[PDB]
């Protein structure tokens, strides 16, 4: 299937993924396309932060879902 | 019973126990020349029990070269007798006495014995006694540009503190079964191998909370190890650790034993072969004096130098010293034997006084044992220095002419200096200038500026000011004092009460600065330092910077077209806590003190200012309704402080204080715990109130408790001061009023159009009209730490301790609260003396006009550990502009007051650069991206007209130049840096 | 400070920030007014938030003072506009540009952090009743961030 | 090569470096061990203040050498 990742600058990146794909694979694709290290990627879907070791299906991610890519800041 | 009103800044360096031990110690000082009088002055200011002087030698004229308590009317009188009367005034708690004769058995009365201007045989005789009777012995010597110190505190000296640092403390995150302690996220423990720590509040390993120190094995910046804790438990969570500082035993050798095998302290690692030379040289000086009826070698005399070098050879052979003697250096020591410089005296006196305090307090690490110093790079090279020019003239400057000569004395006498600040360093600098004879010639002049007034706490280290001077301007008093010290300065000193900054450029303008020879900073803040540095860079004047902090100090020199400026480097900035940490989740007493200061401002300062501005400005409400970030807050403050909560007696002030106690220590905590219950968890399942977040608990008001009553008293008193009522301190009225108080009910609120503007209008029109209140004002409270009767520090302490009790933090006392809230800088007289000595040693280099950058030294020192270090200044960076060598700092463009178009065309044609940005002050005069209409309007105007138009403010009549910053691009489009522009109006 | 500020301004002009637009107020280089666009997939969608930036005299060696001027219903932004951002209080370094600060603020708007909040009541509403928080945020952005 | 850095407050630091390392590498190591940004560090060896862009061999810094880490003070 296909998904969309929106960045802080308004850019939209389209990715071809499967519901069984791990979060790590998506972060790897984002690193390959944008060069952003996975450690600095903060992926958000429906108000929940995606965690490594899980799959897209774990978050009920379906056809043409939209994710957010943000920085890691806490304070 | 230490008088904290006088020793305020010194207690933050030493402490109460150290000063208590100091106040029970006697100091004997042998010798009353410049070095001896400096040591005695520093000791008297420090606060020892008493000082005794022994110097029966009649006064001589040359002695006035560094003795500032001697006048020309005292010639022929013993130095001690004429110095004791002036020394007795420095401190009223320290008696000063004189002994006409010394016997060995008389030395048992003194805690420390300092020896100056004494032969080596007498020093051996005195030390053979003091060593076996456990009396601290210090011997100091100053010969020209050379100095020596020797310390012997006994074979079993006990040092309780070896570096003067506060004990290290930190918050733990986890302790494994093998003792691997880990700090919280991104937190450094800062320990070193071999330290000892004790733990508290450790959960899972109660055994670690007993309080027994444990060895530390550092394994990284974030973790360390304490050993095997297998028995005490499997794992520990959270907790805090505190460093434990253990006493050390230092063993000294006697002078007789240490002459053969000395132990050196190196003030400079660039010259590590010299101290062995000076060790032989000073002994040879003593032998020469013994062989010539106590007469030292004559200045720049070759026969005496040859004889002295023969003595040096003999001594080196006798001691089996396997060191090749450097003939030039040793003969230099011979030539300047009769030199007596006030700068060297100040430097060595500061060091020796600090050593005396170490001996009497058993604190800080002492020198062990020989400290040989030289500033031979200060010897002039632009004048003739020979036997003819260095011979005495029978004047008070003989001690300095014996080193520098008469021509250099003429050069010094015609200086035109500018001293910014008149504090401790300012007073020391003025004293040094008076002794050196600065600005006593026809064309000489001194200018000193300082806008502050003398206070009681300043008398501890500003020896030019007396208790009768409290409340007067520092500059006038300092100028009068130095004119008394050196009468030739009468009419050569001008004192200003102006702050040096952007607002005083009309007084310290182009004419004032064009006549100076150098500028010396004696400030205590970085903003003024940067401003003066920029002014000196623009006018191309030498600058002497210096600073102190407790026992640490530094000195820097800025030389036009040679070195970088003061602002070319960056220092660590102040630490400000996150707003969220202060607002809701404090975990240190500093957080609660900051919160208490903000509370003080918000209760006694801001509402009063709003009320006063409402009753003065006729259009305040309309401007505030769209200017401030919370007009509702302003309206509420005005209403509450005018009508709703205006007190009519002191009882209403007490009731208001009780209400504020409830508001800030009982209700906000209940609301916070309603929002985040103690059992709540984060989004990851962890407990919320864990680690840096401490669960608070509401306080219930109890009149008998001390902190609650202190807060009530301070708050009521400050409110009464705001409304001008008559406060009281008798507990009876407080206990009677607070008895009949019924707390309003409180229940935390769960929450759940344009009418708000209508409510704001209704509130605004409900306020009494300004016309009804004419001549009525409320007095705001302006924070003042140095007064112990205005309740400011009392209120801040009470509020901070109450908020600490909320979050279970360890409360502090008024001393630490005043230190933290007041931003007090610890200060010492010894560090001031040392920095003044170094600055005056660099001043003679500046006067000589030395060109090479290796001849100047920036100095750093820490007297608590006996560390001195020096380094050459950094040369100013160079750059290439249009294939030309340009100094990034000291070069500028000089252009007439042309038009903007003409300036751009000049930069295009001459430098081959395209101007992209042009700014002046804080305004953007020109930018390449501005719309064509704006540029076409602004192009044909002169620079002065353009600046006046953009800034909407006419240039002052005294303004003679403009400084412009320009950013330009080359032909290829590469940005190239260029120096600033100086437009001549 | 002037040269650093002008370099930042020119860099902003060359490559547009797209989602932000900062520039000096009038002709004063030490007082900027920036604009931030509410993320589309967030409660603040279709909202324009104005920020005031005050550069200190020591820039870039001290952080700029950034304050929201539009009212926003966020767990980390209080009624005075103060923003709970690490890079603005004690993590500031002389290597961060205003564009980075604007990106940080936009990320903060796109997802709040209720575990270390500045407004405990909004954080509590966010943690417990999410739908009410969404409704309140939409109401506030419609009431203040539009118009 | 192993060198020692002494702070103005009395602390001692041990650094493992090589003669070909630049002053920037040494400052980065000091930042790692202390948290002091390289631009705020003042290193002194044998009366010379070490400047960025040069190497240790330029200052003849050999094994067991002692550097001083200093700073300016604002009081007075
Ligand atoms: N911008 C300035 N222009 C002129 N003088 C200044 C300026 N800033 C500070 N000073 C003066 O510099 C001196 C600083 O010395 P010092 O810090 O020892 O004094 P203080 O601030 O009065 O005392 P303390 O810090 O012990 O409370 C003071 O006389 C202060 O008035
Ligand atoms: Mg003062
Ligand atoms: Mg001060």
């Amino acid at each position: 299937m296909q998904i969309f990742v929106k960045t802080l600058t308004g850019k939209t990146i389209t990715l071809e993924v499967e519901s069984s794909d791990t979060i790590d694979n998506v972060k790897s694709k984002i690193q390959d396309k944008e060069g952003i290290p996975p450690d600095q990627q903060r992926l958000i879907f429906a108000g929940k932060q995606l965690e490594d070791g899980r799959t897209l299906s774990d978050y009920n991610i379906q056809k043409e879902s939209t994710l957010h890519l943000v920085l890691r800041l806490r304070g | 019973t230490i008088d904290e009103g006088l020793y305020s800044r010194q207690l933050y360096v030493l402490g109460h126990e150290a000063m208590k031990q100091m106040s029970q110690s006697n100091v004997l000082i042998i010798g009353c020349k410049g070095l001896g009088v400096e040591i005695a002055k520093n000791v008297c200011l420090a606060g020892v029990k008493s000082v005794t002087l022994y110097d029966p030698q009649p006064t001589r004229i040359e002695d006035l070269s560094s003795q500032y308590f001697l006048t020309e009317d005292d010639i022929g009188v013993p130095r001690a007798k004429v110095t004791v009367s002036k020394l007795a005034e420095l401190n009223q708690y320290v008696p000063v006495s004189v002994v006409d004769e010394l016997s060995t058995e008389y030395l048992k009365n003194f805690k420390c014995v300092v020896v100056t201007e004494t032969s080596l045989t007498k020093q051996l005789e005195i030390n053979d006694f003091t060593h076996k009777n456990h009396i601290a012995y210090i011997a100091a010597d100053s010969r020209g540009l050379f100095g020596s110190i020797f310390c012997d505190f006994g074979e079993n000296f006990i040092c309780t503190d070896t570096d003067g640092n506060e004990p290290l403390t930190g918050m733990i995150a986890s302790i494994t079964d093998d003792g691997v302690v880990t700090m919280l996220e991104e937190t450094r423990h800062g320990l070193e191998n071999g330290d000892f720590v004790k733990f508290t509040e450790v959960k899972g390993m109660p055994g670690l909370n007993d309080g027994t120190p444990r060895k530390v094995e550092v394994k990284g910046p974030y973790t360390f190890s304490i050993g095997s804790v297998k028995d005490l438990g499997s794992a520990g969570y959270n907790g805090v650790f505190t460093q434990v500082k253990v006493p050390t035993k230092i063993s000294f050798k006697s002078l007789r034993e240490s002459l053969k095998d000395p132990e050196y302290v190196y003030p400079d690692f660039g010259k590590m072969m010299r101290p062995p030379q000076y060790h032989i040289a000073f002994q040879a000086l003593s032998a020469f004096a013994d062989a010539h009826e106590g007469s030292l070698p004559r200045p720049r005399n070759d026969i005496d130098a040859a004889e002295f070098f023969e003595f040096c050879k003999k001594i080196a052979s006798t001691l089996q010293f396997d060191v090749e003697l450097d003939e030039k250096l040793i003969k230099e020591i011979s030539y300047q034997a009769r030199g007596d410089l006030v700068a060297m005296s100040a430097f060595l006196g500061g060091a020796v006084a600090q050593e005396v305090l170490k001996a009497t307090t058993s604190k800080f690490y002492p020198l062990k044992q020989y400290f040989y110093f030289d500033s031979l790079e200060s010897l002039p090279s632009s004048v003739t220095i020979s036997e003819e020019t260095c011979k005495p003239r029978g004047c008070r400057y003989d001690g300095q002419i014996a080193v520098f000569g008469s021509e250099f004395q003429e050069k010094i006498a015609s200086l035109s200096t500018f001293l910014v600040g008149a504090g401790a360093i300012g007073c020391e600098m003025l004293k040094n200038w008076a002794m050196m004879g600065v600005a006593t010639g026809e064309s000489g002049h001194i200018s000193v500026t300082d806008m502050d007034s003398i206070e009681k706490s300043n008398l501890n280290r500003q020896f030019l000011f007396r208790p009768r001077d409290v409340g007067k301007l520092k500059s006038e008093c300092a100028s009068t004092a130095v004119s008394i010290m050196n009468p030739s300065l009468t009419g050569k000193i001008t004192s200003y009460q102006e702050r040096v900054g952007p607002e005083s450029e009309g007084i310290f303008g182009d004419e004032f600065f064009e006549k100076l020879s150098l500028v010396t900073n004696a400030l205590d803040n970085v903003e003024a330092r940067m401003y003066v540095d920029r002014r000196c860079v623009f006018f191309e004047k030498p600058l002497l910077e210096s600073g102190t902090l407790g026992t640490k100090g530094n000195t820097q020199v800025v030389v036009p077209h040679l070195t970088e400026s003061y602002g070319s480097s960056q220092d660590p900035p102040e630490k400000s806590f996150p707003i969220c940490t202060l607002k809701n989740f404090p975990n240190r007493i500093e957080h609660t003190i900051a919160w208490a200061r903000d509370l003080f401002e918000g209760l006694f300062k801001q509402p009063i200012d709003n009320v006063n501005m409402y009753l003065s400005s006729p259009n305040f409400l309309e401007t505030s309704l769209k200017t401030s970030s919370n007009p509702r807050e302003v309206l509420e403050n005005i209403r509450d402080y005018l009508v709703t909560e205006k007190p009519l007696s002191f009882e209403e002030c007490i009731m208001w204080a009780r209400l504020q106690f409830d508001k800030f220590f009982n209700n906000n905590i209940q609301q916070l715990l309603f929002n985040f219950p103690k059992d709540s968890v984060t989004s990851t399942g962890q407990p919320f109130w864990s680690g840096p977040k401490r669960a608070p608990t509401p306080l219930s008001f109890d009149i008998h408790n001390r902190e609650h009553f202190d807060f009530i008293v301070a708050a009521a008193s400050l409110y009464a001061f705001n409304y001008g009522l008559k406060s009281e301190t008798d507990p009876a009225i407080y206990e009677r009023v607070l008895a009949g108080y019924n707390p309003p009910p409180f229940a935390p609120k769960s929450g759940i159009a344009n009418k708000d503007k209508q409510e704001l209008k209704s509130i605004a029109d409900s306020l009494p009209p300004p016309s009804s209140l004419v001549g009525f004002r409320l007095t705001p409270a302006e924070f003042e730490k140095d007064d112990d009767s205005n309740h400011h520090i009392d209120f801040i302490t009470a509020a901070s301790n109450l908020r600490a009790m909320n979050y279970d933090i360890t409360p502090a006392d008024r001393f630490k609260t005043k230190f933290v809230a007041g931003k007090i800088v610890p200060a010492m007289c010894t560090s001031t003396a040392v920095v003044s000595g170094l600055v005056c040693l660099e001043l003679v280099k500046l006067v000589d006009g030395k060109k090479k950058i290796e001849e100047y030294k920036n100095g750093f020192f820490n007297l608590a550990i006996g560390l001195f270090t020096f380094s050459d200044p950094i040369a100013s960076p160079k750059m290439k502009v249009n294939g030309k060598e340009i100094d990034k700092i000291w070069d500028r463009y000089n252009l007439p007051d042309c038009t903007l178009q003409e300036l751009i065309d000049y930069f295009q044609k001459e430098e081959g650069l395209e101007v992209t940005m042009l700014s002046s002050g804080v305004s953007l005069l020109y930018a390449n991206f501005q719309p064509p209409k704006k540029l076409a309007e602004r192009l044909p105007l002169k620079i002065s007209e353009l600046v006046e138009q953009i800034t909407k403010k006419k240039l002052e009549p005294f303004r003679k130049h403009l400084v412009l910053e320009i950013c330009c691009d080359d032909a290829n489009g590469e940005d190239v840096e260029v120096p600033f522009i100086c437009i001549k109006l | 400070a002037l040269k650093r500020i002008n370099r930042e301004l020119a860099d902003l002009g060359k490559d547009p920030p797209s989602s932000s637009s900062a520039g000096p107020v009038g002709d004063d280089l030490f007082h900027w007014q920036a604009t931030i666009m509410g993320p589309a997939d967030s409660p603040y969608a279709g909202g324009v938030f104005f920020l005031s930036i005050h550069f200190p005299t020591d820039y870039p060696f001290k952080p700029p003072k950034v304050n929201f001027t539009t009212r926003i219903y966020h767990p980390n932004i209080n009624s005075n506009g103060s923003i709970c951002l690490d890079i603005l209080r004690d993590q500031w370094s002389p290597a961060l540009t205003i564009s980075k600060v604007l990106l940080s603020i936009s990320s903060l708007l796109t997802d709040p952090n209720p575990d270390d909040p500045l407004v405990p009541e909004i954080a509590h509403v966010y943690k417990t009743d999410r739908s009410r928080y969404e409704l309140s945020a939409r109401e506030w952005t419609r009431k203040y961030a539009i118009g």
